[PDB]
RNA sequence: CACAGGGAUAACUGGCUUGUGGCGGCCAAGCGUUCAUAGCGACGUCGCUUUUUGAUCCUUCGAUGUCGGCUCUUCCUAUCAUACCGAAGCAGAAUUCGGUAAGCGUUGGAUUGUUCACCCACUAAUAGGGAACGUGAGCUGGGUUUAGACCGUCGUGAGACAGGUUAGUUUUACCCUACUGAUGAACUCGUCGCAAUGGUAAUUCAGCUUAGUACGAGAGGAACCGCUGAUUCAGAUAAUUGGUUUUUGCGGUUGUCCGACCGGGCAGUGCCGCGAAGCUACCAUCUGCUGGAUAAUGGCUGAACGCCUCUAAGUCAGAAUCCAU
RNA sequence: AUUAACGAGAUUCCCACUGUCCCUAUCUACUAUCUAGCGAAACCACAGCCAAGGGAACGGGCUUGGCAAAAUCAGCGGGGAA
RNA sequence: GUGAAGCCAGAGGAAACUCUGGUGGAGGCUCGCAGCGGUUCUGACGUGCAAAUCGAUCGUCAAAUCUGAGCAUGGGGGCGAA
């Protein structure tokens, strides 16, 4: 099945196709470039964009060079665009960063540098074992 | 439903207003307005600013 | 050929005519249709828009995400004094449509109502109901009782006449609004008889009105000028090298339909439209004689709705107040008019009961930061001017 | 490069034709494990269309601006997806053939001036076409197609090339109609109403449960009701967050001038920080109804035709369709 | 055939940068707009609402239908094969 | 701004010679104001202020630089870094 996650809420959403954010996981990447987007419509001459907590592929540009020259799925973790839920309070990350997983939906690295947004923890069981402060 | 305080100036935060950041080493700031925030991100001092609540009690005013 | 690629038109083609609109008071075009088998009740009012502000609850949804946690919600004020109610009409089925054969009015009306029929009342002789007073006092009334017998005869839609007072709002304006509302209940003795009984006395919204019931609200948007078709119709904008402007639309039609249609997007007026806002659920109806009437459970503060300063560009609200989830058209000081619901509901969204747990009344004026001026002056202190 | 002319005569639209291009039928040797027709159709044969290209030369040479893209509206059905159905070499899942149906959609990019094409990726799907091969007093000017210049082949030469390359001015609306909005004479001046006619609006997906159930030796593997969200579209609004700053509102600061302090002028708003009000953003929040008559199809009673038959008289249900609210 | 330095000469990629774009919003001055004064030109057979038909094979006027109510202001770029 | 020949002082080596610090002020050298010119916006205007002008951005700037007056060459002739 199509990995898009299931029940989540609309946000504001700050990452478009052709951003560049940050490798936030042990896997040997530091930084990753989104093609596309795993929930996009149709509209004429509109990007796809993409928030906190949904998947994403993507490739590596720094990284082993294991890992370059190739296309994968991806989960955003944090962004520097404001966004509020349903408790009325407005917040946000000092940088744009994501993790590589697969299809299924398990992580490919094993730990986690930094904070991670709440909405990315409880939509993948997998990253909130693996993640330290959140939100 | 319940009150937080400014982390810069100490000004009273009901539900709704201002914003909440979260810095790169895992320390939440809190702010009532904009003019605490931009004074924040300037890395002001707040015991240097003569309106902010450090400022006054370190003055004992 | 072929447009290369699809898109949807912009804009639709429902709310086609976009002229101003031709009354300023809003226009009720339908009523919810007639159940004999009820009491006798009314299905309207009208009052006055305030300002908005923000409240807190705890949510009651089985299944959803936020169930039973609490949520951030705006919300939109309504000043709503007592209306008065002056006479009623009747009204008969033809082949052509309704019309209305017989309208009676009472033996005392307050100059803000008679204000309504004139154009410059300073300098008039006000002898707008004069010759009609003297009706009741000739032959005990028979005139009077005699059109009231041809309604219950002939008659099957019942309405009443009913003026706002305008005196006790914030408002510069003297001349008072007036409309129709109708009766449904009963039978069509009984309309009369409960009609007339209201002769000259005050209604409150309260007896018209409930909490956790949907209504619609009716009235005219914000007026804006002249518009050019970007911001009134919402097409894409030209590219920075275009001469001659690129605010504009680049193809206005083919060749060989050799006209101009009515379909393509143009300048013109924008704002000021009639609209009808539908499914407003109402969270408070606040008495204008409480002191608390800005309190909860939970909140045992001792403070009304207005915000410390007031609202701006608008007074104090003294009266009766209806507060609505959401957002009418309308700009503040204008007329507002309240109706019933036409549709039936069983979404478990519209049959929900709310609880308010506090109620912002900070100023907005700027970014305030207290509830109350006791609160402020507890928290700064002794000032120079205090002496 | 010039003059007198020509629509007696070419290069673009339009008109007749339809060889060629595209699409649809008839017969039944044969394929299909047996079995012409579930799905196909050899040898033959009848048509339709004007989004291909030819054939002709009727209109225009005292001029109808000649590629492609961008922007925007509407129409056709030979239906890609969505609704409800018939058939199978249809156990389930996935597929294939057919009917009513144009209401609603049909995308983000790398190279190329490209029409055409070929890849990466999302999606319910990434269907085919017309409107003077729609659209230059709407834009753009990359190509083609004046004058400058280089190369290859050709020519003794001046020069040629549907061969490559580089640089090359895109004019006018104030008139009539059309369209979008705005006033208004005549029957006293006003307040409250009715409604002929015209317009019309919503759309698709996902998660949980049903359920590891029905079906199947196994491998595999659904659906109706119910609950919660999201995509595209439409109409509003400014409590909160963000943007905008001549509030020249307060503060800071450079040069010069008023003898210094105070308080000010000039540098078309000297420059910088904060900044209310107003406007405003799927960069923010709210809201988007149910009646009737039907098509395909499946039925009831029932003759013609002593049996049979949904039809001939009569009648039931019924679609994102149609007409109304 | 190579070639350091030089070039408002043609071309490809990278870092920084940005309203070129997602997707559009807001502010200032001069216009346009209204008034007093002054005051032209291009152009013009006659004119000026459509659908179809036939016709020199794309009608404003002809034939059969649709329809059709004074005098007017700001814009607009379909047509007048302007 | 850069800093060529010539000149002064010190140091190294058996010699032939070599190294360091100053002085000096060359070049159809270089950044850039006035003059001279005219790349791009394919900007303004395009019945213009103007039958070639206006704005911002650009090229050169001590020499094959810019310029006044007097004089010469006259139409199948002149003059031409073409
Ligand atoms: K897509
Ligand atoms: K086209
Ligand atoms: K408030
Ligand atoms: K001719
Ligand atoms: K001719
Ligand atoms: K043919
Ligand atoms: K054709
Ligand atoms: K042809
Ligand atoms: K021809
Ligand atoms: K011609
Ligand atoms: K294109
Ligand atoms: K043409
Ligand atoms: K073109
Ligand atoms: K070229
Ligand atoms: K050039
Ligand atoms: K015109
Ligand atoms: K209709
Ligand atoms: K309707
Ligand atoms: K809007
Ligand atoms: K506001
Ligand atoms: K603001
Ligand atoms: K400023
Ligand atoms: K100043
Ligand atoms: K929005
Ligand atoms: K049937
Ligand atoms: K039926
Ligand atoms: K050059
Ligand atoms: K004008
Ligand atoms: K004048
Ligand atoms: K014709
Ligand atoms: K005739
Ligand atoms: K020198
Ligand atoms: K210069
Ligand atoms: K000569
Ligand atoms: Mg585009
Ligand atoms: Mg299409
Ligand atoms: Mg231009
Ligand atoms: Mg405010
Ligand atoms: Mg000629
Ligand atoms: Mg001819
Ligand atoms: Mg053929
Ligand atoms: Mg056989
Ligand atoms: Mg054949
Ligand atoms: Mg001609
Ligand atoms: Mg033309
Ligand atoms: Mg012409
Ligand atoms: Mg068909
Ligand atoms: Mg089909
Ligand atoms: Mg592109
Ligand atoms: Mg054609
Ligand atoms: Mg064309
Ligand atoms: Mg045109
Ligand atoms: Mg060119
Ligand atoms: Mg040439
Ligand atoms: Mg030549
Ligand atoms: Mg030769
Ligand atoms: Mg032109
Ligand atoms: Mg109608
Ligand atoms: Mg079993
Ligand atoms: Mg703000
Ligand atoms: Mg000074
Ligand atoms: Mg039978
Ligand atoms: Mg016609
Ligand atoms: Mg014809
Ligand atoms: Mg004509
Ligand atoms: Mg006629
Ligand atoms: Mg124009
Ligand atoms: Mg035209
Ligand atoms: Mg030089
Ligand atoms: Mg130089
Ligand atoms: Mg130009
Ligand atoms: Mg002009």
């Amino acid at each position: 099945k199509r990995g898009a996650p299931g029940g989540k809420l609309k946000m504001t959403l700050g990452l478009p196709v052709g951003a560049i954010m940050n490798c936030a996981d042990n896997s040997g990447a530091r930084n990753l470039y989104i093609i596309a987007v795993k929930g996009a419509g149709a509209r004429l001459n509109r990007l796809p964009a993409g928030g906190v907590g949904d998947m994403v592929m993507a490739t590596v540009k720094k990284g082993k060079p294991e890992l370059r020259k190739k296309v994968h799925p991806a989960v955003i973790v944090r962004q520097a665009k404001p966004w509020k839920r349903f408790d009325g309070v407005f917040l946000y990350f000092e940088d744009n960063a994501g993790v590589i997983v697969n299809p299924k939906g398990e992580m490919k690295g094993s730990a986690i540098t930094g904070p991670v947004g709440k909405e990315a923890a409880e939509l993948w069981p997998r990253i909130a074992s693996n993640a330290g402060v959140v939100m | 439903m319940r009150t937080y305080e400014d982390t810069f100036s100490g000004q009273r935060i009901y539900p709704g207003k201002g914003k909440l950041y979260v810095r790169g080493d895992s320390k939440i700031f809190r702010f009532q307005n904009g003019k605490s925030e931009s004074l924040f991100l300037q890395r002001k001092n707040p015991r240097r600013i003569a309106w902010t609540v450090l400022y006054r009690r370190q003055h004992r005013k | 050929s072929h447009r290369k690629y699809e898109a949807p038109r912009h804009g639709s083609l429902a709310f086609l005519p976009r002229k101003r609109a031709a009354r300023h008071r809003g226009r009720v075009k339908s009523f919810p249709k007639d159940d004999p088998k009820k009491p006798v009740h009314l299905t309207a009012a009208m009052g006055y828009k305030a300002g908005m502000t923000t409240i807190v609850r705890d949510l009651d949804r089985p299944g959803a995400k936020a169930h039973k946690k609490e949520v951030v919600e705006a919300v939109t004020i309504i000043d709503c004094p007592p209306m008065v109610v002056v006479g009623l009409v009747g009204y008969i089925e033809t082949p052509r449509g309704l019309r209305s054969l017989t309208t009676v009015w009472a033996e005392h009306l307050s100059d803000e109502v008679k204000r309504r029929f004139y154009k410059n009342w300073y300098k008039s002789k006000k002898k707008a109901f004069t010759k009609y007073a003297k009706k009741y006092a000739e032959n005990n009334g028979a005139s009077i009782t005699r059109e009231l017998e041809r309604i219950k005869k002939y008659c099957t839609v019942v309405r009443v006449l009913a003026h706002t007072q305008i005196r006790k709002t914030p408002l510069k304006q003297k001349k008072a609004h007036l409309m129709e509302i109708q009766i449904n209940g009963g039978s069509v003795a009984d309309k009369v008889e409960f009609g007339r009984s209201l002769f000259e006395k005050p209604v409150t919204i309260d007896t018209i009105f409930e909490k956790d019931e949907m209504i619609d609200v009716i009235a005219v948007t914000k007026g804006h000028g002249f518009v050019g078709v970007t911001a009134r119709w919402g097409t894409k904008k030209l590219p920075r090298k275009t001469h001659k402007g690129l605010r504009k639309v680049a193809c206005i039609g083919a060749w060989h339909p050799s006209h101009v249609q009515w379909t393509v997007a143009r300048a013109g007026q924008m704002g000021y439209h009639h609209r009808t806002s539908v499914n407003h659920k109402i969270y408070r109806i606040g008495k204008g004689d409480d002191e608390a009437n800005a309190s909860t459970e939970t909140d045992l503060t001792k403070k009304k709705i207005t915000p410390m300063g007031g609202f701006v560009r608008y007074g104090e609200v003294n009266n009766d107040y209806v507060m609505i989830k959401g957002s009418v058209p309308g700009v503040k000081k204008r007329i507002m008019t309240l109706r019933k619901s036409l549709f039936t509901h069983t979404s478990r969204k519209a049959l929900e009961k709310v609880e308010l747990k506090w109620i912002d009344t900070s100023s907005e004026f700027g970014h305030g930061a207290f509830q109350t001026a006791a609160e402020k002056k507890q928290f700064m202190g002794t000032l120079k001017k205090d002496l």
